[PDB]
C-alpha cells in the first residue's frame, strides 16, 4: 500500500527467491553429477559384458581345441594331460562366476542410482513453480515501486 | 598395492592367473607370462611371444589390441585386469587408430554404432573418407607445403624502422655457431646465404633449407621480412640475440615420414500418444504445449493437449492440428514440445524437446517417434517453448523422460522437400520508395513489408542488408520462401563481418549458412584463428550432423596443424556435455583420421593432463589433512615416479604447440593453497635460451571458458590496435579449457600482483628495483602504454570484479589483468565506469604531483585505443552474438550484447562518442582522488 511496506515486502520476497534459487542450483548440480555417474555405470556394464563375452569365447575355444587334440592322448598314452586341461577349464569357469557377480552388483547400484536420479528430478519439479512465482512476485513489486517513482538507490538496499 | 593379479587367456583355451607389477610394461608381462605358461598344459602348441598381441577391454568398453608393448599396465588401464593373446595379423593400422581415437576423443566409437542411425553412419562414411583422402594428398606434396602445414608462420599484425642487430645461426648436430649481423628488412633466404657462406670457409643452395628457432617448433620462411616474425620482433624489442638453426630439407622429410510437397495442401498435424518416466507433483496435472518454429519466430499459433492426471506414464492420444499446411512447411521447420505441470483447473515447465520435421535426406518424417526430453531450467525470460534448444535426443535413454508421438502418413509415396531447380522455378517468374528504403536500411510490420516489396532493390543497391531482408521474409508460406531463396543464389559475396552475422540461430536455412561459409573462405589462417572459438559454438545451432560449417572447419583443420590443434581442444573440452557429445564426437573422429601425426602429440598431452588431474586430487586430499610444506614435498615424491615423470616430460604445450615442454623442474613446481588449488608446473629447455623456462598452471574446479573468451577478446583488440600502428604492450597470455571444469593457463614469468608488491609509492620502487638507471624510462613507458590498453579493454567489455590481487605487473614494466570472472556489467548488473586508479596514475607521471605532458600522452593512448575499437564495433557485437551459443550465464541475451553497443557508443557519431568518453575519463580522474 505504502512505499515502505511494499519495499519491506520486496526485501523479504527477494531473500526468499535467493534462498530458493540456491536450493534449485544445488539440486541441479546433483542432477548433472548423478547423470554423469549413471552413464559411467552404463559404460562399465558394457565393459563387463565385453569382458564376460571374451571369457565365453575362451570356453568355445577350450572345447573346440580340446576335442580334436584330446583324442591323440585319450587313453593312447597319458591321461595326466587330460586332468590338467579340465582342472584348468574349471579354473576358467570359476573366474567367470566372479565377474558375473561383479556385473550383478553394478546392475544393483545402477538401479538404486536410477531411482536417485528420478527423485532429484521430482524434487526439482516441485520447487520450480515456487521459484518462478517468487521471481514474478519480486519483479511486480520492483515494477510497482519504479512506477511510484522510487529511486534506484532505495531499490538496491532492498534487493539483498 | 604395487602388484595386481591379471587373468591371462591363451589361444589354446588355457587360463593363467598370476600377479604382476602395475608399473611393468606389456613386453615384460609377456616374458613373465611365457615363463609361467611353460608349466601349464598345451604349451608346445603356442608360437613365440612375438607371434601374439595382448588384447584388453579398455575404459571405454572396447577391445583394444595393445600393439605398443612399451606401455605400462597402469597406462593401458584395462577395465578388469584381463589380457587375451591373439594373432598379430590383420589390418593393424586401422585397428590401432580406431582404438587410439576412442581413447583420445573420450567416447568409444562403438557408441556411434550402438545408435543404429543412418545420419551418423552416413556422416562417419563421408567425412572419414574426406579426411583420410586429404591426409593422403598431404603426404604426396613437397617438404615446403608440409612445413607450411605443420609449422605455419607466426607473424606480427600487418600480415617501419630499419635498424641493424646481430643474429646467431648454426647447423644441426654441431656445438659451434657463426654469429653475424643482418638487417630487419631482410627476407629469410638472405639470412641463410650468409650462414652457408660462413659454412663455406675452407670448402649447397639456400632454397633447400629453412631456419628453425631452436628449442621450438617455429620456422622462419616465405617472402616476408625478418621484422614481421614474432620471434625477431620479440627479440629486437627485448634486445636478446635471436638464436637460429639451419635445417636441411631431408631433415624436414624425416619429420613428415511423382509426389510433390507443394501439391499436398492439407493442414499439419501430429498424434500425441504417451509420456514416459515423468516425475511431477501428483496433485497437479500434465499438459503438453506444441509449436512449430523457423529460427526464433513461430510459423503458426501454439496448440495444446488436454489435462491428464500426473503420473509416470501419462496417456493423451490426441490429434494436435496446426494453423499451417504441409506444403507451407519450410526446410528447417522445427516442431517444439514442452511438457508442463499445471494446478487443478478452476506453471511448472517439466521438460522440453525439439524435432526437425524433414530428415537429413530432405524427407518429411513419417510414423512413430520417441523424443527423450530435456529438463527445463528456470530462466528470466520465462518462455513457453525452447525453439533455440538442441534438436538431438537426450542421451540418457535409461532414466530420462520421453514423449511418444506419431507424425501421420501424408501420402503413399515418401514426399521430400523440393530440389533447388524447382525452388528457382517458382522464385524466377516473380525515386519514391527508394528514399524510405535508404532511411530504414541505413538507420516493424510496416517497415518489413517495404523491405519485402523492394527486395530486388535491396539485392541491387543494399547487398549488405541481406540479414535484414531474410528476417522480414515470411517462412510460413512456400511462395515467399522460394522468392527469397531465388535472390540468394545470385546474391553478391558479402564481407567476413557480414557473413559472421548470418551464422547466428536467426538464419537456420541451409542456403543461408552455405552462403555464409561461401563468404568465410576468404579468411586467412591468422584471422580464422581469432574467430575459431565462435565458429565452434555455432555448431550447437546446427540441425543436422553433416553441414557446410563442419566441412569448413575440418578443411581448415586439415590444411593448418595449429588450427586443428585448437579445433580439437575446443571440441574435446565439451565431450562431457550430453547436448554436444555426439556431434563433437563425430567431428573429432574425422579430424584424427586426417591427422595421425598430431594424434601422437594430442595423445601425449592427454596423458599429461590425466596425470595432473590425479596429481591435483592427491594435493586436494593432502592439503586438508597436512600443511603446505609437507604436501609440497609429497607432490614432488608423486611427480618423480616414472609413470608421472615420463608422462609430464617431453610434450608439446597444449597452450601453444610450437612451445616444447621438455624437462619438468620438480623442485620449482608448487600449488596455491586456496580455492580450487591450482598446480604450478615448471619446465626447462637448454636448447632454447633466456626464455628457456616456461610454466603452466593446471587448474581443476573452475570453468575456464569465460576467462578464455575475455583473454581472446583482449588479444583481438591488441591485433586491431597493432594494425593501425599502435602497440599498447599487452599480455594476452594463453588459456585453454581441456575438459570438465579443467584447463591450462600460460604462466607469465617475472611478475607479481599489485597486492603482493604493495606489501609509500610501492609500485614505483618495485619498478626501480627491477629497472635501475636508464631502464626506468622503458618500464614507465611499458606501464603507461599497457595501463591505457587494459583501462579501455576492461571498460569496453564491462569487466567488474577488478582489485589489487587480480591485476599483475611485469618486471619489464607492463601491467596486465588476470583471472577474468565477470563481464558486460555482470545475477543483476550495472554500468561499470571507466576506472583510473591513483597508484597507476602516480607511476604514469614518474612519481610527481603534476606532470601534464606525460598524462596527456596517456589520455591520447586511451582516446586512440577507444576510437580504434569503435571502428570494429560490429565485429565485437557479431562475435559476442555467436557466443550466446556457449550458454554462459553472463552472455545469454540481446541486452548482454547491448552493453557493448553502449560502451562503444555505436548509436552515436564518432565526434559525439569521443566527447562522451572525455567526460567519463575526466570524471574517473576526479573520482580517483575521492573516497578516503
Ligand atoms: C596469481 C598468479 C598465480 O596463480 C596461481 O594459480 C598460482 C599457483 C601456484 C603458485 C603461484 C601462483 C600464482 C603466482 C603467485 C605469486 N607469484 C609471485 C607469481 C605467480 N597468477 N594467476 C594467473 C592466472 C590467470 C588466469 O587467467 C587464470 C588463472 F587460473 C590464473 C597467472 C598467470 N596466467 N601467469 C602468471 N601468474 C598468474
Ligand atoms: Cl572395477
Amino acid at each position: 500500500d505504502n512505499i515502505e511496506a511494499v519495499g519491506k515486502k520486496l526485501h523479504e520476497y527477494n531473500t526468499q527467491f535467493q534462498e530458493k534459487s540456491r536450493e534449485y542450483d544445488r539440486l541441479y548440480e546433483d542432477y548433472t553429477r548423478t547423470s554423469q555417474e549413471i552413464q559411467m555405470k552404463r559404460t562399465a556394464i558394457e565393459a563387463f559384458n565385453e569382458t564376460i563375452k571374451i571369457f565365453e569365447e575362451q570356453c568355445q575355444t577350450q572345447e573346440r581345441y580340446s576335442k580334436e587334440y584330446i583324442e591323440k592322448f585319450k587313453r593312447e598314452g597319458n591321461e595326466t594331460e587330460i586332468q590338467r586341461i579340465m582342472h584348468n577349464y574349471e579354473k576358467l569357469k570359476s573366474r567367470i562366476s566372479e565377474i558375473v557377480d561383479s556385473r550383478r552388483r553394478l546392475e544393483e547400484d545402477l538401479k538404486k542410482q536410477a531411482a536417485e536420479y528420478r527423485e532429484i528430478d521430482k524434487r526439482m519439479n516441485s520447487i520450480k513453480p515456487d521459484l518462478i512465482q517468487l521471481r514474478k512476485t519480486r519483479d511486480q513489486y520492483l515494477m510497482w515501486l519504479t512506477q511510484k517513482g522510487v529511486r534506484q538507490k532505495k531499490l538496491n538496499e532492498w534487493l539483498g | 598395492n604395487q602388484s595386481v593379479v591379471v587373468d591371462f587367456l591363451l589361444p589354446t583355451g588355457v587360463y593363467l592367473n598370476f600377479p604382476v607389477s602395475r608399473n611393468a610394461n606389456l613386453s615384460t608381462i609377456k616374458q613373465l607370462l611365457w615363463h609361467r605358461a611353460q608349466y601349464e598344459p598345451l604349451f608346445h602348441m603356442l608360437s613365440g611371444p612375438e607371434a601374439y598381441v595382448f588384447t584388453c577391454i579398455n575404459q571405454t568398453a572396447e577391445q583394444q589390441e595393445l600393439e605398443d608393448e612399451q606401455r605400462r599396465l597402469c597406462d593401458v588401464q584395462p577395465f578388469l585386469p584381463v589380457l587375451r593373446l591373439v594373432a598379430r595379423e590383420g589390418d593393424r593400422v586401422k585397428k590401432l587408430i580406431n582404438s587410439q581415437i576412442s581413447l583420445l576423443i573420450g567416447k568409444g566409437l562403438h557408441e556411434f554404432d550402438s545408435l543404429c542411425d543412418p545420419e551418423v553412419n552416413d556422416f562417419r562414411a563421408k567425412m572419414c573418407q574426406f579426411c583420410e583422402e586429404a591426409a593422403a594428398r598431404r603426404q604426396q606434396l613437397g617438404w615446403e607445403a608440409w612445413l607450411q602445414y605443420s609449422f605455419p608462420l607466426q607473424l606480427e599484425p600487418s600480415a617501419l624502422p630499419n635498424r641493424a642487430l646481430l643474429v646467431n645461426v648454426k647447423f644441426e648436430g654441431s656445438e659451434e655457431s657463426f654469429t653475424f649481423q643482418v638487417s630487419t628488412k631482410d627476407v629469410p633466404l638472405a639470412l641463410m646465404a650468409c650462414a652457408l657462406r660462413k659454412k663455406a670457409t675452407v670448402f649447397e643452395q639456400p632454397e633447400d633449407y629453412t631456419l628453425q628457432v631452436n628449442g621450438r617448433h617455429e620456422y622462419l620462411y616465405g617472402s616476408y621480412p625478418l621484422c614481421q616474425f614474432q620471434y625477431i620482433c620479440s627479440c629486437l624489442h627485448s634486445g636478446l640475440t635471436p638464436h637460429l638453426t639451419m635445417v636441411h630439407s631431408s631433415s624436414i622429410l624425416a619429420m613428415r615420414d511423382s509426389v510433390s510437397l507443394w501439391s499436398l495442401e492439407q493442414p499439419f498435424r501430429i498424434e500425441l500418444i504417451q509420456g514416459s518416466k515423468v516425475n511431477a507433483d501428483e496433485r497437479m496435472k500434465l499438459v503438453v504445449q506444441a509449436g512449430l518454429f523457423h529460427g526464433n519466430e513461430m510459423l503458426c499459433k501454439t496448440v495444446s493437449s488436454s489435462e491428464v492426471s500426473v503420473c509416470s506414464e501419462p496417456v493423451w492420444k490426441q490429434r494436435l492440428e496446426f494453423d499451417i499446411n504441409i506444403c507451407d512447411l519450410p526446410r528447417m521447420a522445427r516442431l517444439c514440445f514442452a511438457l508442463y505441470a499445471v494446478i487443478e483447473k478452476a506453471d511448472c515447465p517439466i521438460a522440453w524437446a525439439n524435432l526437425m520435421l524433414f530428415d537429413y535426406k530432405d524427407q518429411l518424417k513419417t510414423g512413430e517417434r520417441c523424443l527423450y526430453m530435456w529438463p527445463s531450467v528456470p530462466d528470466e525470460k520465462g518462455e513457453l517453448l525452447n525453439p533455440t534448444g538442441t534438436v538431438r535426443s537426450n542421451p540418457n535413454t535409461d532414466s530420462a523422460a520421453a514423449l511418444l508421438i506419431c507424425l501421420p502418413e501424408v501420402a503413399p509415396h515418401p514426399v521430400y522437400y523440393p530440389a533447388l531447380e524447382k525452388i528457382l522455378e517458382l522464385g524466377r517468374h516473380s525515386e519514391e520508395e527508394q528514399l524510405q528504403l535508404r532511411e530504414i536500411l541505413e538507420r516493424y510490420e510496416h517497415e518489413k513489408d517495404l523491405v519485402w516489396k523492394l527486395r530486388h532493390e535491396v539485392q541491387e543497391h543494399f547487398p549488405e542488408a541481406l540479414a535484414r531482408l531474410l528476417l522480414v521474409t515470411k517462412w510460413n508460406k512456400h511462395e515467399d520462401v522460394a522468392q527469397m531463396l531465388y535472390l540468394l543464389c545470385s546474391w553478391p559475396e558479402l564481407p567476413v563481418l557480414s557473413a559472421l552475422e548470418l551464422l547466428d540461430f536467426s538464419f537456420p536455412d541451409c542456403h543461408v549458412g552455405s552462403f555464409a561459409i561461401k563468404s568465410l573462405r576468404k579468411l586467412t589462417d591468422d584471422e580464422l584463428f581469432q574467430y575459431l572459438l565462435q565458429l565452434v559454438q555455432v555448431l550447437k545451432y546446427e540441425s543436422y550432423l553433416d553441414c557446410e560449417l563442419t566441412k569448413f572447419l575440418l578443411d581448415r583443420a586439415l590444411a593448418n596443424r595449429k588450427i586443428g590443434h585448437f579445433l580439437f581442444w575446443h571440441l574435446r573440452s565439451e565431450m562431457h556435455v550430453p547436448s554436444v557429445a555426439l556431434r563433437f564426437g563425430l567431428i573429432l573422429e574425422a579430424y584424427c583420421r586426417g591427422s595421425t601425426h598430431h594424434m601422437k602429440v594430442l595423445m601425449k598431452q592427454g596423458e599429461a593432463l590425466s596425470k595432473l588431474k590425479a596429481l591435483n586430487d592427491f594435493v586436494k586430499l593432502s592439503s586438508q589433512k597436512t600443511p603446505k610444506p609437507q604436501t609440497k614435498e609429497l607432490m614432488h615424491l608423486c611427480m618423480r615416479q616414472e609413470a608421472y615423470l615420463e608422462a609430464l616430460s617431453h610434450l608439446q604445450s597444449p597452450l601453444d604447440p610450437s612451445t616444447l615442454l621438455a624437462e619438468v623442474c620438480v623442485e620449482q613446481c608448487t600449488f596455491m593453497d586456496s580455492k580450487m588449488k591450482p598446480l604450478w608446473i615448471m619446465y626447462s629447455n637448454e636448447e632454447a635460451g633466456s626464455g628457456g623456462s616456461v610454466g603452466i598452471i593446471f587448474k581443476n574446479g573452475d570453468d575456464l571458458r569465460q576467462d578464455m573468451l575475455t583473454l581472446q577478446m583482449i588479444q583481438l583488440m591488441d591485433v586491431l590496435w597493432k594494425q593501425e600502428g599502435l602497440d599498447l604492450r599487452m599480455t594476452p597470455y594463453g588459456c585453454l579449457p581441456t575438459g570438465d571444469r579443467t584447463g591450462l593457463i600460460e604462466v607469465v614469468l617475472r611478475s607479481d600482483t599489485i597486492a603482493n608488491i604493495q606489501l609509500k609509492d610501492a609500485l614505483l620502487n618495485w619498478l626501480k628495483s627491477k629497472n635501475p638507471g636508464e631502464a626506468l624510462d622503458r618500464a614507465i613507458e611499458e606501464f603507461t602504454l599497457s595501463c591505457a590498453g587494459y583501462c579501455v579493454a576492461t571498460y569496453v567489455l564491462g569487466i567488474g570484479d577488478r582489485h589489487s590481487d587480480n591485476i599483475m605487473i611485469r618486471e619489464s614494466g607492463q601491467l596486465f589483468h588476470i583471472d577474468f570472472g565477470h563481464f558486460l556489467g555482470n545475477i543483476n548488473r550495472e554500468r561499470v565506469p571507466f576506472i583510473l586508479t591513483y597508484d597507476f596514475v602516480h607511476v604514469i607521471q614518474q612519481g610527481k604531483t603534476n606532470n601534464s605532458e606525460k598524462f596527456e600522452r596517456f589520455r591520447g593512448y586511451c582516446e586512440r585505443a577507444y576510437t580504434i575499437l569503435r571502428r570494429h564495433g560490429l565485429l565485437f557485437l557479431h562475435l559476442f552474438a555467436l557466443m550466446r551459443a556457449a550458454g554462459l550465464p553472463e552472455l545469454s541475451c540481446s541486452k548482454d550484447i547491448q552493453y557493448l553497443k553502449d560502451s562503444l557508443a555505436l548509436g552515436k557519431t564518432e565526434e559525439e562518442a569521443l566527447k562522451h568518453f572525455r567526460v567519463k575519463f575526466n570524471e574517473a580522474l576526479r573520482e580517483s582522488w575521492k573516497t578516503k
